[PDB]
């Protein structure tokens, strides 16, 4: 719709800090929308 | 022998007053749009 | 004088008040263009921003500040092990076209 | 407008996006802006408005151009100020 | 409609730092569209028969609208064409152009095609200089063994320069600056293949600006001064690069004691007169201007253009002041100490090209060390 | 709070370009009458009395 | 190459096709043997009859390529009629950029022929030049001044025989140019065929096929050309042509080139100035609206019964129309060739559209 994904895709880590939370931790889910780029969560 | 003798000078003159005006004009045309290359900076930052 | 004409002409010549290299200014034909793409990335990318700030005064039409000129006693042949393979190369192809 | 008015009301879901607008409103604006207000602000917005905006910031402006990446054929900065008009 | 208009002017890339000697091509595209465009003019009140040519174009800058200015125009046009056919092949030669050599090679056809051309327009007004002109170079065909003479009047229509001769002179002209045009669309073409040399012979590939609108006002100004020389003679000098001979009616029984050509063929008419031989002065003019045609192949240097080679330069001016001298000596009497100068500059033509300046190009690459 | 020449320029004429055109065509024509009538008035000064036109009232009466 | 050697071409074309690669040799020998008369052709009213007439007697073979030009202009105009026919009937002007030049490519051919005739300064060339610039008089408030700066003058005279050398001169070898341009955008498509259907699935090279037919059709036009040009080299021409130009007497009976005929008569018919200068332009520009005009669901008018019928009818209106402009303007030819002339615009403004609606429903679609 109005809101433009979080990150826009097309076809990074080198901390600690900034790798925490890249572990996945629950089932995965993949969206696709009309007007908002797709996601695949965990 | 030449009986367009003033015409040609009287047209010179207006030859050379309308070039003394377009001349500079359009030199000014032209460092303007090169101004952008003229003052234009470059730099190398290869990984290293 | 040889040596001594040598540097003097290497300043005549001056490429080096544009920062260039000596290599930088050869006529690229077949084998030149052969020999830069097969150039290390780095001397390739060095080559191609000596070219570029070499263009870039041209266009300008002014040099480095003195202390900037390549130096004649610093300036080496990067593009010569290269060249001269490829040259080898062709040479060798040549022999064999015969018969 | 109608796009404008689904981002407003949809990004304002949850706590946190609400939290947000309180704090940074307050801190750009002075006070919070009631989503009637934005409302009224979009309603009144029609083609003429539009164009007249756009003209004002768009229209023969020098734009400022950032590139990265394999970008020998971004076109030169003259090229892209005269598409500016 | 787009492309090709767009690739192939709008968005052309060229070389971020080619200098002013590379406005001379836009100035030659300029100077045969001046050329056509005065010519065709002229055309609509000049007629091709014997007993009123001369008339003609007396008509024509007596009586017709401004007649007069499209003729001293067209005239002194034909005079800023060599001048900067001169500036585009010394360009070419200096910042070593010619090693694209479909470019190169049509281009020495465009010179000699535009020589031919200009030597038949001038014959058109039927002066003393039209006359004796035609008389002349249409003979240097005469050198050809066997049939020499029967091409030459195969090409007057008859057994000397007479009506037959004026009015397919006319037709010539009328139809080769057409045939220039499209020869130079091929020059073109084959120029795009590769872009722009630039002044330091080095490829500028890495540095491309597009043609527009770095080129396009750069070529606007470059006309604009153009415009200004060629009127400056149009309207204060109009008979400055002229013969006062040609405004004396042609008389097929006397040539005109101090007879020359036109300044821009002086000095190829010099090289000629320096040999007292038919053969050899006909083959030595030839050659004068196909020599250009060789020069690629006489390229020693290891780099393509002369900005960072001195003594090439030293030479390269040498033969330019070595054209002045041949100039100057073709505007002279066959007499004495001309006849010995005329000579030697014409020895030094061929030998800078021939034998010095390949020698300058490896005694470069020796201090270079390559 | 006042602009200057240039920018009042802009903003009335050269901004929209169906006005910056029609500056052009008003400008071509005022200049060329200002142009042409100044050049004559040179031309024919650097040149007094020698011109038909200076002398020719001594003939006239046709 | 890719041009020509390995052009793809339909497999069907007829002989109907053979017209545009005959116009190219027309054109090549107009501009050929042009050139080579210009070589001894002076345009100075004293002179220019006279030259013409020393071309014929005594430059050698001048007669030849005199009268293989006079009638090689005459095949131009049967191969151009032919060709356009062949496009109306085939429905090859939905090709539209290649339709559109063609229609300018005409209009240049005459303007070019018309300025030919001219040169040899006899009562045809003469009179010629007088009515067909008076045409850009009926233009309200200017006409009159475009046609006296035509002229260089206040009448057809030497200023106007110089330069209309001068334009017959060039124009042929502007035609060249527009006509590589017309193939420029023919080869976007390829060529259309009898069936009016797409031709993709079965297309051969048009080298040896279309060349070897195309050298066929070459040597019949000679054949044809020098059938008239050593048979008969004046049964095309008008014999008013042999007698020096006269500006104080337009001969009774004079009438156009035969190619003009139709139009000729078109604008004789009516009795107005302006009328009949409309009607004439339109006559030719009209070729411009038939794309607009097209409402069968096919492209060609080979499986349209109706359709065909009322081609050949153009095609007999057109000959009549011809006939009687070679006819005096009196009764009852006047009549008939007003009916004629309104028959033209009726045939191709109302009567083929309605037929081809007509099909379609016959058709079902
Ligand atoms: C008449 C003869 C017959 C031939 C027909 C005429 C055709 C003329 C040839 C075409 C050249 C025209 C052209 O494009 O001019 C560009 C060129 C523009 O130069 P520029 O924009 O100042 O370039 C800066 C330089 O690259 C950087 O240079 P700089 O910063 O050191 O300053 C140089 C500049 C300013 O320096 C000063 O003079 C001060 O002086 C000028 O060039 C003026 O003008 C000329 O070179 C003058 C042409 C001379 C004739
Ligand atoms: C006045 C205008 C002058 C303008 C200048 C002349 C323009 C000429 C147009 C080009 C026509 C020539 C051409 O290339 O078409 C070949 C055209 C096609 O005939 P074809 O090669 O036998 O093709 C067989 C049919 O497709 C198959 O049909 P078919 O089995 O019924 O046989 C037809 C053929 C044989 O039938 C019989 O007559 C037996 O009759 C002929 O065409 C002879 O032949 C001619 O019309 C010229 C033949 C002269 C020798
Ligand atoms: C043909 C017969 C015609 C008769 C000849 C007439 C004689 C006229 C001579 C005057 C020519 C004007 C010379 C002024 C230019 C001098 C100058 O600036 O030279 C230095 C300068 C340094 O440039 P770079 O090495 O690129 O380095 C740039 C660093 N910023 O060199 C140049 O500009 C080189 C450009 C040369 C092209 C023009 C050559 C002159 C033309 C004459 C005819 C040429 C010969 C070919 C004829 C064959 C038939
Ligand atoms: C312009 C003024 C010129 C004056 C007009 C001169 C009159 C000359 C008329 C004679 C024309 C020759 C006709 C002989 C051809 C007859 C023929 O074979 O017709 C049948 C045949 C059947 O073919 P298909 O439907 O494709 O099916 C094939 C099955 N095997 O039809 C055709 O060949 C159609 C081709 C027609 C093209 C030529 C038309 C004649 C040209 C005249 C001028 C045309 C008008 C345009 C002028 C506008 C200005
Ligand atoms: C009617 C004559 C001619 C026309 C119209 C013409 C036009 C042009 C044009 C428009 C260009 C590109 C711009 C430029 O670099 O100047 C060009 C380039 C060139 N021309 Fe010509 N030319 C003519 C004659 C010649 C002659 C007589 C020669 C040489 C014998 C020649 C050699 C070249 C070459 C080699 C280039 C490449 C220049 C470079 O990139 O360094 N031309 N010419
Ligand atoms: C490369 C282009 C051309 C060149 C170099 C050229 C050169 C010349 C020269 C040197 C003259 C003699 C000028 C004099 O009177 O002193 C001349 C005359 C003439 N040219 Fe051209 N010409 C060119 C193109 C044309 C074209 C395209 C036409 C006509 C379609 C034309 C028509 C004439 C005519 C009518 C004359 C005779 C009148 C006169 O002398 O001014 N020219 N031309
Ligand atoms: C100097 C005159 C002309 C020349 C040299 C010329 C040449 C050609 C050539 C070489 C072809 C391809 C062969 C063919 O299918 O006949 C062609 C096709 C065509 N031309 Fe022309 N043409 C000329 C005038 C015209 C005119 C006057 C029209 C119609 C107003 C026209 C309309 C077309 C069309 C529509 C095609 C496509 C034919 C098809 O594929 O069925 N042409 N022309
Ligand atoms: C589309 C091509 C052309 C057409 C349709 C055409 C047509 C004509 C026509 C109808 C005439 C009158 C012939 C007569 O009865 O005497 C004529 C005369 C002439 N044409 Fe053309 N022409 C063409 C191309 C050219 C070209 C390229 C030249 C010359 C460069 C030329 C040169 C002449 C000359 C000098 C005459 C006068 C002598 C004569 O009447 O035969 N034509 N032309
Ligand atoms: C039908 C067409 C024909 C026959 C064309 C032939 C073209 C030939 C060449 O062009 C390619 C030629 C013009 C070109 O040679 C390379 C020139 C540099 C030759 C220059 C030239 O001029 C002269 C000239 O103008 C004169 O005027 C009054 C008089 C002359 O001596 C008395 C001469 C002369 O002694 C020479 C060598
Ligand atoms: C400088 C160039 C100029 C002015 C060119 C103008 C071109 C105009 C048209 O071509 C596009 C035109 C030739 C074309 O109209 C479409 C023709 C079909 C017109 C045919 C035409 O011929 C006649 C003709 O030949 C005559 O000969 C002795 C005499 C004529 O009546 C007495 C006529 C005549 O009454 C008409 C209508
Ligand atoms: C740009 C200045 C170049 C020098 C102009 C001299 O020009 C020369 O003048 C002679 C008469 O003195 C003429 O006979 C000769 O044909 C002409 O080229
Ligand atoms: C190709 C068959 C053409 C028909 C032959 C008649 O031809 C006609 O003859 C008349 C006088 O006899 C001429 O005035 C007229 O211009 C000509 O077309």
């Amino acid at each position: 719709a109005a809101v433009p994904a979080t990150s826009e895709s097309p076809v990074s880590v080198l901390c600690r800090e900034s790798l925490r939370g890249q572990a996945a931790g629950r089932p995965l889910v993949a969206s696709v929308s009309l007007n908002v780029p797709a996601s695949v969560r965990y | 022998a030449e009986p367009e003798h003033d015409h040609r000078k009287r047209m010179g003159l207006k030859m050379l007053l309308m070039m003394g005006l377009l001349l500079p004009l359009v030199y000014a045309m032209k460092r303007h749009k090169w101004s952008v290359l003229k003052s234009r900076k470059l730099a190398y930052r290869p990984p290293k | 004088w040889l040596e001594g004409i040598r540097k003097w002409y290497y300043n005549a010549a001056g490429f080096n008040k544009l920062g260039l290299m000596r290599d930088d200014t050869i006529h690229e034909n077949d084998d030149v263009k052969e020999a830069i793409r097969r150039l290390p990335e780095n001397l390739y990318d060095d080559r191609v921003f000596r070219i570029k700030r070499a263009l870039d005064l041209s266009m300008r039409q002014q040099i480095l500040p003195k202390e900037q000129w390549t130096k004649y006693e610093e300036d080496k042949s990067y593009l010569e092990p290269y060249l001269k393979e490829v040259i080898r190369e062709r040479k060798e192809r040549e022999e064999w076209a015969k018969k | 407008k109608n796009l404008l008015r689904n981002a407003l009301v949809s990004h304002l879901d949850g706590t946190t996006p609400v939290c947000e607008d309180i704090g940074r409103s307050l801190l750009t604006y002075g006070r919070r802006i009631p989503l009637a207000e934005w409302e009224s602000r979009i309603a009144e917005v029609d083609a003429r408005v539009v164009r007249e905006v756009c003209s004002k910031y768009f229209y023969d402006q020098c734009p400022a151009v950032a590139g990265f990446g394999p970008i020998e054929q971004l076109p030169d900065y003259n090229r892209i100020r005269s598409g500016m008009f | 409609l787009m492309k090709i208009v767009n690739n192939a002017f709008i968005d052309l890339p060229a070389p971020s730092n080619i200098s002013s000697w590379w406005n001379f091509g836009s100035l030659l595209g300029i100077c045969l569209i001046l050329q056509i465009l005065t010519g065709l003019f002229l055309a609509m009140h000049y007629t091709s028969d014997t007993t009123t040519a001369f008339s003609s174009v007396t008509h024509i800058c007596r009586d017709v609208n401004y007649g007069w200015i499209i003729r001293y125009m067209h005239a002194n046009g034909a005079s800023m064409f060599f001048i900067c056919l001169y500036m585009h092949v010394g360009r070419g030669l200096y910042y070593g152009s010619y090693t694209f050599l479909e470019t190169w090679n049509i281009g020495v056809i465009l010179l000699l095609t535009v020589m031919a051309t200009a030597f038949m327009g001038y014959v058109l007004p039927w002066g003393q200089m039209s006359f004796w002109g035609a008389t002349v170079i249409t003979n240097l065909l005469s050198a050809i063994p066997y049939i020499g003479t029967n091409l030459v009047e195969w090409i007057w229509g008859g057994f000397s320069v007479d009506k037959a001769t004026l009015t397919r002179f006319f037709a010539f002209h009328f139809i080769l600056p057409f045939i220039i045009m499209a020869i130079a669309m091929v020059h073109l073409l084959f120029l795009h293949e590769t872009g722009s040399n630039n002044p330091t012979g080095i490829s500028s590939d890495v540095d491309k600006i597009p043609f527009h609108p770095y080129y396009t006002i750069k070529d606007i100004l470059g006309a604009l001064l153009l415009i200004l020389a060629l009127m400056l003679l149009v309207l204060f000098a109009p008979d400055l690069l002229g013969d006062p001979d040609n405004y004396t009616p042609a008389n097929p029984l006397n040539t005109p004691p101090h007879i020359k050509p036109e300044w821009y063929f002086l000095f190829a008419y010099a090289i000629l007169r320096s040999i007292p031989n038919k053969l050899g002065g006909v083959l030595a003019l030839a050659f004068s201007i196909l020599i250009l045609a060789l020069i690629p192949l006489l390229h020693t240097s290891k780099q393509r253009s002369m900005m960072f080679r001195p003594l090439s330069q030293c030479l390269f001016w040498a033969l330019v002041a070595d054209l002045l001298t041949l100039t100057w000596i073709g505007g002279q009497p066959v007499e004495h100490p001309y006849i010995t100068i005329g000579q030697l500059a014409s020895v030094l033509y061929f030998l800078l090209i021939l034998v010095l300046m390949p020698t300058a190009g490896t005694i470069e690459n020796k201090l270079l060390k390559w | 709070v006042a602009p200057t020449l240039t920018a009042r320029l802009y903003s009335l004429l050269f901004r929209r370009t169906s006005t910056f055109a029609l500056t052009i065509v008003v400008g071509a024509l005022f200049f060329e009458r200002a142009f042409d009538q100044g050049a004559d008035a040179i031309y024919e000064h650097i040149n007094e009395g020698k011109l038909w036109k200076h002398i020719k009232h001594k003939y006239e009466n046709k």
